[PDB]
């Protein structure tokens, strides 16, 4: 699921999954 | 950023867990 395009909820669902426990920071505007 | 990476062009673990804390 993480070798994909992954815009907005979607990207922030994969992080979520992805990085578990410890948490992630998602900044667009980077 | 993120979004360059992950939604402009395909995504990869190596790239996302750089986001993790």
């Amino acid at each position: 699921f993480v070798n994909q395009h992954l815009c907005g909820s979607h990207l922030v669902e994969a992080l979520y999954l992805v990085c578990g426990e410890r948490g992630f920071f998602y900044t667009p505007k980077a | 950023g993120i979004v360059e990476q992950c939604c402009t062009s395909i995504c990869s673990l190596y790239q996302l867990e750089n986001y993790c804390n």
